[PDB]
């Protein structure tokens, strides 16, 4: 086992949540890891809509914005290309996905337009991608709109590849909890009290994983932050372990890009 | 009273304001489109014909660029319709009506203009979005806040006019007001709330933060102050880091109620050759008061040095306060 | 009658820029009448 | 609001009924047609971009649809009947037999002279085609040619308005003349320079927007939808803002409407007791970490939901610039009016 | 106005749960807090999304875009 | 093409025909959306 | 007659170039000056086109071969120069040329911009060239607008007798470094007419296509 | 509207160098390195790693305005040692640490799946 | 273009050294494949 | 790309011989024979270029010139090998007939060149024109030919002509040309410059921004013109005649 490197202890896992401890690591590294896990992991989402028939009570960009946030399966996103790089005109077969939506309110009672009715008509080339993410029991997923008697909606959707640094729709992580030093041994926070600070502030669940300090011990002025407690939840598109692994990979690639540029510049200086 | 004493004018804009702590004291953020609409007639000379040629080639739909070309004879060519963005050859004495570029003087005011200090000059910086930007210390002479106020921008169109705006009406030259012979600007609001929490005897700083703070001061000389507690752990006191912003050669003495030459309440202020000996800094020191730090700095060094001082102090104290934190709640009104 | 003194093309092609208070020939870009 | 062709109209995408409601609201029907949203607010100092009534906002929140409003506008026109002959006609003008045509694109007009619903109009385009017959004895001092038998009377859009035509209506007035009404739609999104207000006289403008990474966070991964400055509390003595924050937080954590009517028995200590049942510091403080470096913050932060309303003043309707342009007939000085690009 | 698909604060998705949330309120006759916690809404921001929603889509739907009076 | 305002009947009107509905006889007539969807770029 | 081949690796790593440089270090005889290459694609902006007429035009700029541009369309090549030292003296003498021409890329992107518009640009800078026994190998990292794209290898030899063996050897050398997805090409544009730089540009186009 | 495009946060413009190195004129063996299209995520990590080298004297970074994605780094090292070499060592150490972290997480996740 | 007496002495020492190196390298090549690529960080102890 | 500063004129063939001698008296150099062949190509009308920004006029369509040198073995008939290859052969080139016919030029199918209308204003003493130039070295492929190349770009053939004349090189890079132009069609060959020689004196400037050099060039050209006063009148041609855009058709010949 790699005893010279960062250590990890998973305590809990599921389809959505991973709950773990990260030890023997700096604070800067853990912070950068969480920043990348939230902001810089690609995913597949709807990026353009064109509408044929709209006899609803809502607007057009309203429904466009509603569609732009629906989650879709993006496990194999490494085999697509940024549409600004593909040589195709407009959208490719290798640099986009295409879906169609059609609905009509034939019945007297109002009819809901969910996200289970998005149908893919492009060619996937045997890649696991484009499927809508469904997490409810009934399987309907995100409800999109509402229809009455004699109302129809027809439109076509183009979904592309990007990151969360340009829109919140491509983000695969909902919210990640990041804690450390629940006993305030390092004196990083200073408490606010009325009578007794030790009682007004509740205790974190994490206190059980460290030993309380003793009043006879002088302030330890040599310690550093080393143990962090994280919890990560996914929107649903990517598996959560893949979220963590891809965050690490993206950080590695960024540092490697820095290294390559530095080597190139050193070769230039040689000239 | 409506067409001969005051009248509508050209080359002007009007927009809401906002606050920017990263801008210098005498610098204003101008939106991109407002910079694309107003112009300036620069004269083609041997020193600028290359940049001016590239500007004409750029066209009117790109910043920087140009919008019209005036010949020697008074004829004016619209660059948009004339395909000759890549064709017109410029000569000596022609004029290019170019966009407004960084470090162009402008006049800036708020209505009603009750006194002299409500109409001041600024240097432009082209920014995105639709608001104007101001340093948070000029909002006192303007009597302006950021809940919906709109101010007016006027552009000079010559060299004599530009020199007048740069040597007479500049913000640095309007600090000691002549109505009550005392400073009209100072550290205000949350920078003032922070520069006091920093200089208590309680506040000590580790190594990394001292390094970042010393980098933030743009006038640093690369020397790391020797700490005050060398052993058993190197630490820095807030007074020590804040002394870096203050120039060298500044001396200040202030004795408050019941303060001796060894202050037990940490009252008064002693500054010897740029170093804070003892004393917390607060409204009586870095505010708009007589005999404070701002007044002595202006009367000893000059307006430009005090203008630098405003931004040095703001940068250091805001960087520290970003990591300290501050709030207020209902628990502070309970007894 | 308003004609460009450099293109010398009849009938003259002219566009009025109302938002700038100008009259501009659509070929050489020359400004004919202002305000 | 769907039918009515009002001169102007604003609509909010998602309205939320407040968490703290007075008992009287049940008669003004404010829980049926609200006028704001519950925004998580953290009262703090953070980077110095919210001083003197400015505020800082979370950009991911903006992107997900918070405070996004539809905008609706309308225009009208009708054929005028001078004397006994109809002096105005609704037909697409042609450059062969027309003079004083406008620089706008006539291409989007149909054969009827009226644009059709669903076309992205833009600056200075025309949506109604109106032609005026002119008597032969009327000549524009030599401007008119032999074949210019008609004049243009079209109505271009306002110079800045952009969007999608939403409806077109054709009717007749009392005199039997034709009558056309056009309604146009647009979408407005908050940005640096807008205007927001709470229910206690505390209003401000957006001064900068941050993304979820630079936002300070709590140990539970919660992020403030906006951040205001605490230098606004003392001189205004708006203790009701703080009490509303506390009670709304307790109601959100609990799940029931919290009374806030005047002259009643609710006290601050009671709601603080009800707060500690859930597991938070009683005076509403919380521990928050820095967004950039990830450290702890020395001072705790007052944190909780509130109610905010998006006011009527947008920076897009106040911005104006002018280099040159039209003058006045009599005094020959730059005209008055922003929509008429004046000085 | 139909329920927001996502939470404005923590990025979570609440759009699909509205239909099932309405079920617990009258079929099971539960209170609002327990019903909100029954669907995994634990941060109070998601509870804010679901709890304070005014569903205006059932009023426009009894209506047409043609002929409102005043 | 056009459409009625009460019954939304499908009607076609010339440049000289009276602005009325044939079945209900009302004086309020609405247009019809562009049948051919047209793509655009917001600039 | 010299022969050339081009191999493009799409799934390469940033350090793969160093790995292949060291794995061949036993046979490396010498090293020479670095090189660069540019690769543009231009698109046709006219819609009234026949079905059989192609829409793209690939421009490849060689920096080491004396600053020369090659335009490729439908297996048709065109070679343009821009240096004053490459001008045939007859054109200078008779007056058919002013003597200081411009690159064809400026012409396409300045004067004919209403027929052709740029669509992408792929660049390669600071490549390394190594002399092995009767062989010259050039390596470079390809950078698009977004970032790193892949690895490019071009091989040139003077004697065409054992070219295939050398290609197989280099393929095996890549094989031990576990670079298994690589696309190679050594085709010739014209069986009867042999121009070296045109064939090199065609091989580049065939390797770099998606 | 004056809102700049978002893709200017992660796509370099043409003619843009991802790194720019400039000698510092005040302190010997000091360099200022400008990074483009980057934010605190990278600068904090690199500075925290550069603070572990016993031959590195000074290492500090800043992001002057939160509108533009770029930041400055400043390095000063001991005599007979190049700041670029220090940067290279820091990047190598960071990469090794991240690789070890990834291997550990994969091992733990697979063990949990076996225990799942 | 040399500037210092120490520089001149170093230049002459290098002249003798690389003259000998060239002589022996020519001797080897006229009979042997040298390597002009390998650079060792630390000189080999004598 | 160059700024070409030019002056024009014409002469009758009667004085031709005399003129030549005078030039050698001034320059100190002998004339050198030359020839060329130019083909003009225009954008294809079958393709609708909607990309011309009609509301802004960012650009207008223009015509492309392809030039090549042709050996004299195609221009000398069976009666002329006896005479040496010098300038005097031009004295026999007065007939509208010429050995090079349409079929040979069709069999031929370089320097690519584009230009713009000269600079406006009436304060210009010499014709200043902007030229963008490139060179085609070779080609390959299944349809390697100039015609196929220009059809690939989107251009089609319009006409062609043949220039024959003499060149004089003077100091400061000044070039003086005496030309005779033969238009060529399947119908036959017609000499437009009938019974005369077209005279053109010009200089090239590499960078248009440098203005000291341009002033020097204008000084040299006006000094040359003032030297030839009384013999030949060198004049600035019509600005509207040197316009080569497709929308309007005329050709200075």
């Amino acid at each position: 086992m790699s005893e010279e490197g960062p250590q990890v202890k998973i305590r809990e896992a599921s389809k959505d949540n991973v709950d773990f401890i990260l030890s023997n690591v700096d604070l800067a590294m853990a912070n950068s890891l969480r920043r990348v896990m939230i902001a810089e992991i690609p995913t597949l989402a709807i990026d353009s809509v064109e509408v044929e028939t709209n006899t609803t009570v809502l607007a057009d960009e309203f429904i466009a914005h509603r569609l732009g946030l629906i989650p879709l399966q993006s496990m194999d996103i490494e085999q697509l290309e940024y549409s600004r790089d593909c040589f195709c005109e407009d959208h490719c077969d290798k640099c986009s996905v295409v879906l169609t939506l059609q609905a009509f309110g034939e019945s007297e009672s109002t009819t809901n337009v969910y996200s289970k009715d998005l149908v893919i008509v492009s060619n996937l080339m045997g890649r696991n991608i484009g499927h809508p993410i469904i997490q409810d029991k009934e399987g309907n997923g995100v409800l999109i709109c509402k229809l009455r008697k004699g109302q129809e909606l027809k439109l076509t959707c183009v979904a592309k590849k990007g990151i969360a640094k340009e829109h919140a729709k491509w983000g695969p992580a909902a919210a990640i909890e990041f804690e450390y030093d629940p006993w305030n041994k390092l004196k990083h926070t200073d408490y606010w009290y009325e009578q007794d600070s030790a009682k007004e502030w509740p205790q974190s669940k994490n206190c059980e994983y460290e030993d309380p300090p003793n009043e006879g011990d002088p302030f330890d002025y040599k310690a550093q932050a080393d143990t962090f407690y994280m919890n990560v939840e996914s929107v649903g598109s990517i598996p959560v372990d893949q979220v963590v692994v891809r965050g690490i990979d993206t950080l590695q690639k960024k540092v490697a890009s820095i290294l390559l540029a530095l080597t190139q510049m050193d070769q230039d200086k040689v000239n | 009273r409506g067409n001969l004493m005051g009248k509508r004018v050209d080359f002007s804009a009007r927009t809401v304001i906002s606050g920017d702590p990263n801008l210098e004291l005498d610098q204003v953020g101008v939106p991109k489109s407002i910079a694309k609409t107003l112009t300036y007639p620069e004269v083609v000379t041997p020193y600028n014909i290359d940049r001016l040629t590239q500007l004409v080639r750029n066209g009117p739909n790109e910043h920087p660029g140009a919008k019209y070309v005036i010949r020697d004879s008074g004829d004016r060519i619209d660059l948009r319709y004339s395909k000759r963005a890549g064709d017109i050859q410029l000569q000596y004495g022609w004029k290019v009506e170019r966009h407004i570029m960084d470090n162009d003087p402008v006049l800036f005011n708020r209505q009603p203009s009750l006194h002299k200090m409500s109409m001041m000059a600024h240097r432009v910086k082209v920014i995105p979005y639709s608001t104007f930007r101001l340093n948070l210390s000029v909002t006192s002479p303007y009597n302006a806040d950021f809940d919906g106020d709109e101010m007016n921008l006027h552009v000079p169109q010559s060299e004599e006019t530009r020199a007048e705006l740069s040597q007479l009406c500049a913000v640095p030259l309007q600090i000691v007001s002549p109505q009550s012979n005392k400073p009209c600007m100072g550290i205000v609001q949350d920078t003032l709330c922070g520069i006091r929490k920093l200089t208590l005897r309680d506040t000590f700083i580790e190594l990394d933060q001292v390094l970042n703070m010393l980098y933030w001061v743009p006038d640093w000389d690369g020397v790391i102050p020797t700490p005050a507690i060398i052993k058993p752990k190197p630490l820095w006191s807030g007074k020590q880091i804040l002394s870096v912003a203050i120039p060298n050669g500044i001396h200040l003495q202030r004795f408050d109620e019941g303060t001796t030459l060894l202050s037990p309440k940490d009252n008064g202020m002693l500054i010897i050759d740029g170093q804070i000996i003892f004393g917390v800094v607060e409204k009586k020191t870095v505010g708009s008061s007589n005999g404070g730090l701002i007044h002595v700095v202006t009367r000893e060094k000059g307006p430009q040095v005090c203008a630098k001082l405003f931004g040095n102090i703001q940068k250091v104290v805001n960087f520290w306060l970003l990591h300290n934190g501050f709030s207020t709640g209902i628990g502070d009104t309970i007894a | 009658v308003l004609t460009c003194p450099e293109c010398k093309v009849y009938p003259p092609k002219i566009v009025e820029r109302f938002s700038e208070g100008d009259v501009v020939c659509a070929l050489c870009g020359l400004v004919l009448s202002d305000k | 609001y769907n039918v009515r062709m009002d001169t102007m109209a604003n609509i909010l995408y998602y309205p939320q009924k407040p968490l703290g409601t007075t008992r009287a609201m049940e008669y003004l029907k404010f829980r049926e047609l609200p006028a704001g949203q519950n925004a998580i607010v953290a009262i703090a100092c953070y980077s110095g971009y919210n001083q003197e009534d400015s505020m800082i906002m979370n950009q991911s929140s903006i992107d997900r649809g918070l405070f996004r409003s539809l905008f609706f506008r309308s225009y009208m026109d009708q054929e005028k009947k001078y004397g006994m002959s109809i002096t105005e006609t609704f037909e697409k003008p042609q450059r062969t037999n027309t003079l004083r045509m406008k620089h706008g694109t006539y291409d989007k007009l149909d054969d009827d002279g009226l644009i059709a619903p669903g076309v992205r109009v833009s600056g200075e385009d025309v949506i109604i085609g109106k032609t005026t017959p002119i008597s032969p004895d009327e000549e524009e001092l030599g401007q008119r040619t032999a074949y210019h038998s008609k004049r243009d009377a079209s109505t271009p859009l306002r110079s800045t308005e952009n969007g999608i035509v939403d409806q077109v209506l054709v009717t007749t007035n009392q005199d039997g003349l034709k009558f056309v009404k056009v309604r146009v739609r647009t979408t407005k999104i908050p940005q640096i320079g807008d205007k927001f207000a709470s229910r206690h006289g505390q209003k401000g403008t957006i001064g900068i927007t941050y993304r979820r990474e630079d936002m300070p966070f709590t140990a539970e991964g919660i992020v403030p939808d906006l951040i205001i400055n605490p230098h606004a509390i003392p001189s205004r003595m708006t203790v009701a803002h703080l009490i509303e924050c506390l009670l709304s937080k307790v109601a959100a954590l609990s799940g029931n409407e919290g009374d806030a009517s005047p002259f009643t028995d609710i006290t601050v200590e009671g709601i603080s007791k009800l707060l500690r049942e859930h597991g938070y510091q009683s005076r509403g403080f919380e521990v928050m970490y820095n967004g950039h470096t990830g450290k702890k913050l020395m001072a705790q932060i007052f944190f909780g939901p509130t109610y905010y309303q998006r006011l009527r003043h947008m920076v897009d309707d106040k911005i104006h610039a002018r280099a040159r342009g039209p003058m006045q007939v009599l005094t020959r000085q730059p005209v008055e009016g922003r929509s008429r690009d004046g000085g | 106005m139909i329920v927001p698909v996502r939470c404005f604060s923590c990025g979570k998705v609440v759009g699909d749960k509205w239909e099932s949330y309405l079920n617990l309120l009258q079929e099971d006759e539960l209170d609002e807090g327990t019903a909100l916690s029954r669907l995994g809404l634990k941060r109070y921001c998601c509870r804010r999304m679901i709890l304070t929603h005014v569903d205006l889509i059932e009023k426009f739907l009894r209506y047409n875009p043609l002929e409102k009076r005043d | 093409k056009y459409i009625c305002a009460e019954c939304s009947s499908k009607l076609s009107l010339s440049r000289t025909d009276a602005v009325r509905c044939k079945d209900c006889g009302h004086r309020i007539l609405l247009k019809a959306r562009t049948k051919r969807l047209v793509q655009f770029e917001a600039r | 007659m010299g022969k050339s081949a081009v191999i493009f690796v799409e799934r390469a790593t940033p350090a793969t170039l160093t790995e292949l440089k060291d794995a061949l270090s036993n046979s490396i005889l010498s090293v020479r000056d670095p090189w660069s290459i540019d690769f543009r694609t231009y698109r046709c902006s006219i819609k009234n086109l026949p079905a059989d007429v192609s829409k793209l035009m690939y421009s490849i700029t060689f920096h080491h071969h004396g600053r020369q541009t090659v335009l490729i369309k439908d297996n048709s090549a065109m070679v343009t120069t821009a240096a004053a030292a490459d001008i045939p003296p007859a054109l200078v003498f008779n007056g058919s040329s002013t003597g200081v021409p411009e690159s064809i890329d400026t012409i396409l992107s300045s004067k004919l911009s209403n027929i052709w518009m740029q669509r992408q640009l792929i660049k390669g800078d600071a490549g390394e060239t190594l002399i092995l026994d009767g062989l010259t190998v050039r390596l470079v990292n390809l950078f698009s607008s977004t970032g790193f794209k892949g690895l490019l290898i071009e091989l040139q030899a003077d004697e065409a007798g054992e070219f295939e063996t050398k290609i197989a050897g280099i393929e095996g050398h890549l094989a031990e470094i576990r670079a298994k997805e690589y696309k190679t090409s050594s085709d010739s544009l014209g069986p009867d007419t042999s121009n070296e730089i045109c064939d090199l540009a065609y091989q580049y186009v065939r390797a770099l296509e998606l | 509207m004056n809102a700049p495009d978002r893709f200017e946060l992660f796509l370099l413009g043409e003619g843009e160098s991802k790194l720019k190195i400039d000698p510092d004129t005040k302190a010997p063996n000091a360099v200022v390195i400008t990074f483009e299209k980057e934010d605190h995520t990278l600068g904090n990590l690199i500075r925290a790693e550069l603070l572990n080298d016993r031959k590195v004297l000074f290492a500090a970074y800043k992001v002057e305005h939160p509108f533009f994605a770029r930041f400055k780094l400043r390095i000063q090292t001991t005599e007979g040692y190049d700041p670029k070499d220090a940067l290279k060592n820091a990047c190598n150490s960071i990469i090794n640490k991240l690789g070890a972290l990834k291997t550990n997480f994969e091992t733990e996740w697979n063990l949990q799946t076996l225990a799942a | 273009r040399a500037e210092g007496p120490e520089e001149l002495a170093r230049i002459l020492q290098q002249l003798k050294l690389d003259k000998i190196i060239h002589v022996l390298t020519t001797m080897f090549e006229n009979t042997w494949s040298c390597s002009r690529i390998i650079k060792i960080d630390k000189p080999i102890r004598t | 790309m160059v700024q070409q500063l030019s002056l024009f004129g014409s002469i009758g063939d009667d004085g031709y011989d005399l003129l030549i001698s005078t030039l050698t008296t001034i320059s100190g150099n002998p004339p050198l024979l030359y020839n060329s062949l130019c083909t003009v190509w225009k954008p294809n009308p079958s393709y609708d270029v909607e990309n011309v920004n009609s509301r802004n006029q960012l650009v207008e369509p223009n015509r492309i010139k392809l030039s090549k040198e042709v050996p004299f073995s195609y221009l000398i008939d069976e009666t002329m090998m006896d005479k040496p290859l010098n300038f005097r052969i031009l004295k026999s080139f007065t007939n509208d007939k010429i050995p090079l016919n349409y079929a040979m030029t069709r069999n031929i199918l370089w320097s690519l060149q584009i230009s713009d209308i000269p600079a406006a204003g009436n304060n210009r003493s010499v014709s200043m024109q902007t030229i963008a130039e490139t060179i085609i070295l070779s080609s390959a492929g299944k349809n390697s030919s100039v015609s196929s190349l220009m059809n690939g770009l989107g251009y089609v053939f319009e006409f062609q002509y043949l220039t024959i004349g003499v060149k004089f090189f003077m100091k400061h890079g000044l070039i003086l040309e005496l030309q005779k132009i033969w238009q060529i069609e399947e119908a036959g060959n017609s000499q437009i410059t009938s019974g005369g020689f077209l005279l053109k004196a010009y200089i090239n400037v590499s960078r248009g921004t440098d203005i000291d050099r341009i002033n020097y060039t204008e000084t040299a050209l006006m000094n040359l013109k003032k030297e030839l006063q009384g013999y030949i009148e060198l004049s600035v041609p019509d600005r509207q005649s040197m316009d080569s855009r497709v929308a309007h058709g005329n050709i200075l010949i």
